[PDB]
């Protein structure tokens, strides 16, 4: 029982050492990646919710259709999107109408790279070649 | 006036003697003239009010230049407290050689020097009065939002929980605030009105409001005696610079502890307190500060009251219930000690709106003062008031560091001093008590049918307002009175009454209404009668105290009142924690442990997903514990070899807490 | 702690102890790596030493696990177990761990010295992740013996504050960087063992420095501080991000009519957007350096990051660059060292402009749309890697040509490397060939390319020029005076100086000379400016004063006498002492 | 269980925001504030929406901050 | 063991002397270290005293103690106005010199929130939404 | 405090009472100096002092560390341990002691007085760390002394360019030249201070 007793003393100073390198292991690694664990989490709760408006503007804001300013809520109220092709322009834009965060905004103002205000008449699939991409349109909540 | 002129003695005298002429009590301008505690009020509550014909700047500390080893200090020599008028420091050094730990502690905490060295400041934010900025750029302190605990989450909601229209849903969250949070709610002292009780009635108020206190002992005691919850913490400000609490209780002996303490019954020592921002689970989006007071005030403070504040909080079956735990069958004996054998029972409970910033200056000096009647052998009585004088100038209104710039607090009770809880308590029963004197007094007179109210009406006017001296008979009859239909339960802000119903239904005894008024002339503050509650049947207790609801349950053979949480605040103590450690969840299984003690109750509970918390608090135990052993398997080969962790996810381990065997 | 095996990626806490670089390793991988090379000590949470009160038994393959420590033979207890069993080092993870058959290549990885010319091969043709780490441990290896240190002794402790200092004379002392770290060296005969790792950084009162250790003993009186070993910041993004390609332009935003000199390489700049990264290949003076440029005026809308090895590149483009770009929104970076001279020209310091240039070594952390890596023929995979790390870009362009000098690769004194081995993308070029090329010489006259044309190129290089006959060949002896080990030529310059007033065009000429020293002290002599071919990589020269101190192996190469001629925009005095040659050159003979 | 959902995305989305040094800039962070906290006190699921698509336009807003391909990759 | 056994409380006893003499020692440094900390600090403010215009104003005193909330008010040479929306600002700093405290000061410098400087002519009715309030104006006395 | 001992540089933090400069000394030189010379009385963190209600007794060899305290053999308690034992005396960093055969010289450069020449010659033979506490421990004998001469008052107003002294009588008179100044003591009715010095 003497010989027991030190057995049992240093199993417990083991489990006393185990227990205490696995908070401190696992709190420097916890600690270590917490941006991209947060936005890994993020982007996963993102699209768990399956929203229509979050869907669509992240999808856009893949494929370059971001926007320069806060969406604003209330109505008529100013938002400035880039649009980086002829192609996301035409799925977005219809007549002088865009829809974006699954609403419908009225285009105000479409500028180019060059700041050179331009009308929505020079874009088209034989002339969107000619204009100065990205360009970046300046609606109106509708 | 003058800027430099401070000493309006000669104006508050002809004032006094222009309008309240034929007042007959005298009058101390001076408040350090008093010949008692019952003189320091009178005087004090009639400065309050001549203290608003005078300018602001003229008070605050005085300073004055003295030279250390032939250098030029500015130094506080005094102070001008709107209330108790002028105080000057009795040990004065025009020419000191060497400064001790204790001289270099007190010019480094007191404001004169950071304020003379530092800008000048007009802060437009805030109505209240800005002394001056320290550094050349405002400060301006966000509060970030909390950490969420997504595997907890994920859990919850596949045990079922945060279902539409479920009747346990999250509402605690983690708040942020733009950089616009600490000066923006510092702000709010802008609802403390110079307010000037009623003399003639608080004098009384006093002295039952001393009786309720009268089971106790205190006194000062030794730097040796003093014992510090937690030395870890921040120490205020300038002190924080560099190091904790524990730096300057571990730098300074004993006997120059008592130098200081000593030193601050004869003197005066203004003092700079930081307002933090407090970053806590919360129900409201406005944020939330705290006063952390500097070191050189908590140290003294402590070896002031500390002997009767441990007094207070090692009594049982007590009015005020500090240090009464709810576990173990506490929070059965407090409700049934409560019940002290009133006739009609009806439980009661009142909010105060804005308690530690609408508090006025004439009751917290009060509470003050009827903390302090305990050294009646201890300390002489200009030691009493100049420690008085010192909780004012330190607590009361003083400079608040809000964000790199220090203002003046206009006053009401700073929430982080070394009495905070148990003068918010002496506040809540003098505010019960002059509730009851008002609603005994405004009652008709001719419709009371019993004939000793009656005439127990008629000599508590004779005792308010025409008699000079205190007439204990009399005290002890009406206190008598209040705790045979006025059973109160005090915690700090947060009181519980168990009033006799048809007494109050005739108007003999304070009801809501009265509170109501009481607030309305002595906070300003309105009391909205729709976050106070009235339950007429004990037999499911008080609907409301401290944050815990309770409900009758049967325990054994007999039945007994256990207190349970709201769901959501511990289901939101669970998915949002305040770190990012936390979030792991095997780490902290104690936090779990801790969570699921306090909700156990709920599994008493008659609403089924109210009951279902605990079960949901024991599941994620034991799947923590689980994956706690399969990492700890894989990152070794052998398990822990001891692992009783196994009755943390039993509900006895936990059933045991509630039973008062223990 | 725990980490990742370097060449199976499994969790794991054994790091090696013999290898300079400090790695991790898995516990089958490290078995393997201590028992087949002489790498022995194994550093888990704890190290792996005995635990006797006087003993030093490190090998992994004699120590008992006893209760909670490690004892060797003769101290075991009597309850136990080697550690050194069933194929495994015992550690974390001991059970979810995949070894890897790659040892073979690691174990000569961590072994070999960087000397030899195989060990540079050896560290260009295994995985990506033995690639990052012999680049690693390469660098960390040269910081240690190259210009290393003197050794320097504590005389006494004044406190465990403030240090003492005495640096040995004869050899020079390297200054404070915690990356920097001096092994404790008390060699009298007691316990010669690394007795912790230091940093030193002096006061500015009287002879004490304020050190920072990372052990806790006292300072013996024969103790010293020798610079054995340097830290260099752990890498990880791989020497080249995966390839792939594209359909279309995504990303950068094409315009039409982009000007007139850039028209024919419409293509290639097609070529580069259709592709994550891109390779050029051209032969000096051929058009890469303006090929950015047009790059970047193909594509006006996206930002660009030009970046460079070494200052004179960067240099080059910013000249380019202000000759064709708005020259407002521009920028050029400079590190906090501020050491050498740069291009004042743009807004300096200033990230978030549209046009950055910037050395590899000095970048920030930031995206941006092209990364115009410039003269990888100068690149270790270090700077690869670390220019991956940094710069998150849509689009990776690898300008340069592999015949040109290569890194300094100090250490390299035996053998020779091919140049398909400098780098990973000298490799991709060279082995399946580059994704454009463009060989016509555009700068110096066709004489002199005509006459390089040869030496490195199969007269596959063809020159749009005439030959301005100002390419002088001349034969001067120019006796040596190897004063700092560094050929100075005394006579050499004086004959430049004789000759140099006889032709009034080249007094505004440039000096090159493959001798730090002599181009040095030419300035002095004759007051041109004077620059080195290795950092004169990237400028355009009209007039070029070129001298060939030695017969020898430095300055003898043909490469290295490419860089330096190719570098003469219009004409170019070159003095000689090799005959070889002087005897496929052809130049106006004087 | 949708209500109680995007209530914990504003507190993630919030997180990650401020971990973007979008705390340096006041305008901004006191408007991402707002739309926390008002998220956060909301009843309809309607509003707590249009306000948690306001508040990720801030996120989506700042092009060198996050990697929106590589991250949406991988859900 | 009738020696031994003491020796175990022997050593038990020794290791917490020392173990606690070790924590005296470092007691009685730190002590040091931070006197010597407030010392720097109160003769740093010092030399930072308006020494000339503060002995004006307590020469005058009659007892030589003045109120500190004047000390800066009749001594301090900069003056900081925080300032929340631009209405303060018309009312109280309006130009490049205004009147406080009885006294003339001259405005050296205008930051916002973001400690990013903002000229003087930035802050207009129209132009106030883009600024980032509050407004901290740095003016030296005249 | 902790600082370095005296005649090589160990970390310690006993400090000799008996000295006039309390010399820092590690646990081997103090033990040497306090079993050597009559020197018994040692300075630790506190002092090596029987901390008894009534008791007045310092030697270290007679003391004993018992409980949290130090109490000599009339009233320790059962506890053990005698403070000086094993060859050293109870200190910091036991552990890290060297040990120094300086303590003669040591000896005598402390213990004398300064007297005879001896003392001054064996005084820079030493090294320069201990030389350097000799040069102190010179200077503080020589201050003291000072202090033990008689001093000197001006007789009344005498004149603009000479004076007359009047001394306290009974002690020796400082020789007066350009090496030795005296400070003006103001001991009035009021204060005591020095309005100059001559
Ligand atoms: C005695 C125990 C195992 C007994 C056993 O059951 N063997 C039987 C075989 C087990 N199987 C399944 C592999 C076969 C071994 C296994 C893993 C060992 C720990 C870690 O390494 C390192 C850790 C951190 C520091 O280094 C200090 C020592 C620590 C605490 C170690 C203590 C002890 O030494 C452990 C628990
Ligand atoms: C006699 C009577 C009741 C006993 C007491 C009660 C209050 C006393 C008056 C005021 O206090 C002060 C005032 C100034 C001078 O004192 C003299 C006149 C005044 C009017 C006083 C006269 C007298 O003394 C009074 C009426
Ligand atoms: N299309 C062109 N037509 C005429 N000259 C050109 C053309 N492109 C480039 N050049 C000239 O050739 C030189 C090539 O410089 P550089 O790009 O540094 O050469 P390389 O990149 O081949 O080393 C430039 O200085 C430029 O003046
Ligand atoms: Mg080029
Ligand atoms: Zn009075
Ligand atoms: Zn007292
Ligand atoms: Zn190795
Ligand atoms: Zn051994
Ligand atoms: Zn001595
Ligand atoms: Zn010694």
């Amino acid at each position: 029982d003497r010989d027991a007793a030190m057995q049992r003393k240093l199993e417990k100073m083991a489990d006393q050492a185990m227990t205490q390198m696995y908070k401190q292991a696992r709190s420097e690694d916890k600690r270590a990646k917490v941006t991209s664990a947060m936005q890994t989490m993020l982007f996963t709760m993102l699209r768990k919710l399956d929203n229509d408006a979050l869907n669509n503007i992240i999808n856009n804001a893949r494929d370059g259709c971001v926007p320069l300013n806060i969406i604003p809520l209330t109505t008529a109220a100013k938002l400035m999107v880039v649009i980086p092709d002829y192609n996301t322009y035409k799925n977005t834009c219809d007549g002088t109408t865009f829809t974006y965060a699954s609403a419908l905004w009225e285009i105000q103002q479409v500028v180019d790279a060059d700041s050179k205000i331009v009308q929505l008449s020079e874009i088209s699939m034989d002339n969107s070649p000619n204009l100065a991409w990205p360009l970046i349109v300046t609606a109106l909540r509708a | 006036w003058d800027l430099l002129k401070y000493d309006f003695t000669e104006e508050r005298l002809k004032l006094f003697d222009r309008y309240f002429k034929y007042w007959d009590q005298t009058y101390h301008p001076n408040c350090v003239n008093c010949l008692d505690d019952r003189c320091i009020l009178h005087c004090a509550n009639f400065n309050v009010l001549f203290s608003t014909v005078f300018p602001p700047t003229s008070f605050g500390p005085l300073v004055r230049k003295i030279f250390v080893d032939g250098v030029p200090f500015v130094v506080s020599t005094g102070y001008h407290f709107r209330e108790l008028g002028v105080v000057h420091n009795q040990d004065v050094n025009l020419h000191s050689s060497r400064l001790s730990f204790k001289e270099l502690l007190v010019y480094a905490a007191d404001p004169a020097m950071h304020a003379a060295s530092g800008n000048l400041l007009l802060d437009k934010r805030t109505t209240c009065f800005s002394v001056a900025a320290l550094t050349n750029n405002v400060a301006f302190q966000t509060v970030k939002p909390g950490n969420f605990n997504k595997d907890f989450y994920d859990f919850a909601v596949s045990k079922g929980f945060f279902k539409e229209g479920s009747s346990v849903e999250l509402k605690h969250f983690f708040f942020a605030q733009d950089g616009n949070a600490a000066i923006s709610d510092y702000d709010y002292y802008r609802y403390n009105l110079p307010t000037m009780c009623d003399i003639r009635q608080l004098l009384f108020v006093v002295e039952v409001v001393d009786k309720y206190f009268d089971c106790y002992d205190g006194g000062c005691i030794n730097a040796n005696q003093v014992i510090v919850n937690n030395l870890d913490k921040s120490a205020g400000f300038p002190f924080n610079k560099w190091g904790k609490a524990r730096l300057y209780y571990d730098s300074m002996s004993y006997e120059d502890q008592d130098a200081l303490f000593a030193y601050t019954k004869r003197n005066v020592i203004p003092t700079i307190t930081q307002m933090n921002l407090k970053y806590a689970i919360s129900a409201k989006n406005r944020a939330r500060t705290v006063a952390g007071v500097s070191i050189c005030s908590t140290m003294t403070n402590r070896q002031f009251h500390q002997k009767l504040l441990k007094s207070i909080a090692a009594t049982r079956g007590a009015t005020v219930v500090i240090g009464t735990s709810k576990f173990y069958g506490g929070w059965h004996n407090m409700l049934k000690t409560v019940y002290s054998d009133v006739e009609n029972p009806h439980l009661m409970g009142w909010d105060y709106p804005k308690c530690d910033r609408a508090m006025p200056n004439m009751l917290r000096i009060m509470a003050s003062l009827v903390l302090a009647r305990k050294h009646t052998t201890c300390c002489s009585l200009s030691h009493r008031f100049y420690r008085l004088a010192n909780e004012c100038a330190q607590v009361l209104s003083e400079m608040v560091m809000c964000g790199g710039s220090l203002y003046v607090k206009p006053g009401g009770t700073s929430s982080g001093d070394a009495t905070t809880a148990y003068a918010n308590s002496v506040f809540n029963i003098c505010q019960a008590v002059t509730a009851n004197v008002n609603a005994l007094l405004s009652t008709d007179g001719n419709k009371i049918a019993d004939k000793y109210v009656r005439n127990l009406q008629h000599r508590l006017y004779e005792c308010l307002y025409r008699n000079r001296d205190v007439d204990t008979d009399f005290v002890n009859e009406f206190y008598a009175y209040l705790r045979k239909h006025f059973s109160m339960m005090i915690l700090s802000d947060d009181a519980v009454v168990c009033f006799n119903s048809t007494y109050a239904s005739q108007g003999l005894v304070a009801s809501i209404k009265n509170f109501k008024s009481v607030l309305y002339y002595q906070n300003n503050v309105f009391m909205s009668e729709a976050k106070c509650w009235t339950e007429t049947d004990l037999t499911k207790g008080p609907h409301e105290f401290c944050s815990q609801h309770t409900m009758l349950v049967k325990q054994g053979d007999d039945y007994v009142y256990l207190p349970y949480p709201d769901p959501s605040r511990i289901l939101g103590a669970g998915c949002f924690v305040d770190d990012i450690v936390k979030t792991d969840g095997t780490l902290m299984i104690e936090r779990f442990v801790s969570l699921a003690i306090d909700a156990y109750p709920l599994t008493k509970h008659p609403n089924q997903e109210y009951a279902d918390v605990f079960h949901l608090y024991l599941q994620y135990i034991r799947k923590l514990h689980d994956e706690l052993t399969g990492h700890m398997l894989d990152m070794y080969s052998v398990m822990l070899t001891n692992d009783n962790t196994s009755r943390y996810w039993e509900p006895e381990f936990y059933e045991a807490m509630y039973t008062p065997h223990t | 702690a725990v980490g990742a095996c370097v060449l199976c990626n499994s969790q794991t806490s054994l790091r090696c102890g013999a290898c300079i670089r400090r790695p991790f390793l898995c516990c089958k991988c490290c078995y393997d790596h201590v028992i087949s090379t002489s790498h022995k000590l194994v550093l888990s949470v704890n190290p792996y030493v005995c635990n006797a009160p006087g003993c030093d038994v490190t090998d992994v393959t004699q120590l008992y696990l006893g209760g909670m420590s490690y004892y060797c033979k003769s101290h075991k207890p009597p309850i136990s177990f080697p550690l050194c069993a069933n194929g495994q080092v015992f550690g974390l993870y001991k059970n979810t761990c995949v070894g890897s058959d790659n040892v073979t290549d690691f174990n000569a990885i961590a072994t070999c010295d960087w000397t030899n010319a195989g060990d540079y091969i050896l560290a260009n043709t295994c995985t990506e992740r033995l690639k990052l780490f012999a680049a690693e441990t390469l660098k960390a290896t040269e910081e240690t013996f190259k210009l290393s240190y003197g050794i320097a002794t504590v005389r006494e402790v004044l406190s465990d504050r403030e240090l003492h200092l005495s640096w040995e004379v004869g050899k020079p002392r390297p200054p404070l960087n915690r990356n920097y770290v001096f092994t404790g060296y008390r060699v009298t005969k007691n316990s010669k063992v690394q007795i912790g790792e230091y940093t030193f950084e002096k006061g500015d009162y009287g002879d004490a420095v304020v050190y920072r250790g990372t052990t806790t003993y006292k300072l013996n009186v024969g103790d010293y501080f020798v610079l054995t070993s340097h830290t260099v910041m752990p890498l990880s993004a791989p020497t080249l991000v995966p390839q792939e390609h594209y359909v279309r332009i995504t990303g950068l935003y094409p315009t039409l009519n982009i000007s007139d000199e850039f028209s024919s390489n419409v293509a290639n700049y097609q070529k580069v957007g259709m592709q994550k990264y891109s390779t050029l290949q051209g032969p000096p003076g051929t058009g890469k350096s303006h090929f950015a440029i047009g790059l970047a005026l193909y594509y006006p809308s996206a930002r660009i990051v030009y970046t460079a090895c070494s200052h004179a590149a960067v240099d080059a483009l910013c000249e380019k660059a202000l000759k064709y770009l708005p020259i407002d929104k521009c920028s050029r970076i400079i590190p906090a060292r501020a050491r050498v001279e740069c291009f004042d020209k743009f807004k300096v310091n200033s990230t978030l402009e549209q046009y950055v240039f910037c050395t590899v070594n000095a970048l920030p952390e930031t995206t941006a749309d092209i990364v115009v890596f410039d003269e990888i023929s100068m690149a270790t995979n270090y700077d690869l890697s670390v220019v991956n790390a940094r710069l998150r870009a849509k689009h990776y362009v690898y300008i340069g040509d592999p015949a040109q000098l290569p890194a300094p690769r100090t250490l390299l004194t035996k053998g020779t490397l091919e140049p398909e081995y400098f780098n990973s993308v000298c490799r991709l070029m060279k082995t399946i060939g580059p994704d454009m090329f463009l060989g016509t010489c555009r700068r110096c006259p066709a004489e002199i390319v005509d006459t390089v044309s040869a030496l490195v190129y199969d007269n596959k290089l063809k020159a749009h020029k005439d030959k301005s006959a100002q390419c002088f060949k001349m034969f001067y002896k120019g006796v040596i005076t190897h004063d700092v080990s560094s050929a100075i030529n005394r006579p050499q310059i004086g004959v430049v100086r004789e000759f140099l007033t006889r032709n009034p065009a080249w007094r505004k000429a440039v000096f090159i000379s493959p001798y730090n020293s002599q181009n040095a002290v030419a300035s002095k002599i004759l007051g041109l400016p004077t620059q080195t071919v290795d950092s004169s990589q990237g400028s355009e020269y009209d007039y070029v004063i070129f001298t060939q101190t030695t017969e020898t192996a430095h300055s003898c190469n043909v490469n290295r006498f490419n860089v330096a001629i190719t570098r003469a925009k219009v004409g170019i005095l070159c003095i000689m002492s090799d005959r070889d040659l002087y005897d496929k050159l052809q130049f106006t003979s004087l | 269980s949708k209500m109680s959902d995007v209530k914990c995305t504003s507190v993630v989305l919030l997180s990650v925001l401020q971990q973007l040094r979008v705390e340096s800039s006041s305008k901004l962070w006191a408007q991402c504030v707002q739309l926390h906290n008002d998220i956060l006190l909301a009843k309809d699921t309607t509003e707590a929406f249009e306000k948690m698509v306001s508040l990720l336009s801030v996120l989506l807003s700042m092009q060198g901050a996050v990697d929106i391909n590589k991250l949406c990759e991988e859900m």
